[PDB]
């Protein structure tokens, strides 16, 4: 039940290792 | 992998699938990442979706999507997953913080599903979920 947001987290968490820092 | 782990990968694709057409696109990721206080950039998003779009078609389908979770899969960001959820800083998620997130993701919980939530990340019976606990549902 709790595990959809174990996966969003996932999914936030890859969005964060893909990050390009400032212009 | 069991059906209820299958089923809850399903409703998270659902979470970010706000259209429901089956595909998740850079927008659906830009509005998800937003709702969690996050601000992505157009390029960002692109690559996300770009390290597991095996079919070149820049969506992700349901298998795609259960690969960038098997990648991170493979600290600081915990910390900060962290913090989304407690929002008073007060180093304890309640119930009620878990319900403010998950309505921010566009999800309708029943009290008793929040509290079922908070009772599976709960380690210590303290009815809250502290960062060691966060820390363990993220590992
Ligand atoms: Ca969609
Ligand atoms: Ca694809
Ligand atoms: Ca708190
Ligand atoms: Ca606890
Ligand atoms: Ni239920």
């Amino acid at each position: 039940h709790m595990g959809k947001v174990y996966a969003a987290l996932m999914i936030f968490d890859f969005y964060k290792q893909n990050k390009t820092s400032r212009d | 992998l069991t059906e209820e782990q299958i089923a809850e990968f399903k409703e998270a694709f659902s979470l970010f699938d706000k259209d429901g057409d089956g595909t998740i696109t850079t927008k659906e990721l830009g509005t998800v990442m937003r709702s969690l206080g996050q601000n992505p950039t157009e390029a960002e998003l692109q690559d996300m979706i770009n390290e597991v779009d095996a079919d070149g078609n820049g969506t992700i389908d349901f298998p795609e999507f259960l690969t960038m979770m098997a990648r991170k899969m493979k600290e600081e960001e915990i910390r900060e997953a962290f913090r989304v959820f407690d929002k008073d800083g007060n180093g304890y998620i309640s119930a009620a913080e878990l319900r403010h997130v998950m309505t921010n993701l566009g999800e309708k919980l029943t009290d008793e599903e929040v509290d079922e939530m908070i009772r599976e990340a709960d380690i210590d019976g303290d009815g809250q979920v502290n960062y060691e606990e966060f820390v363990q549902m993220m590992t």
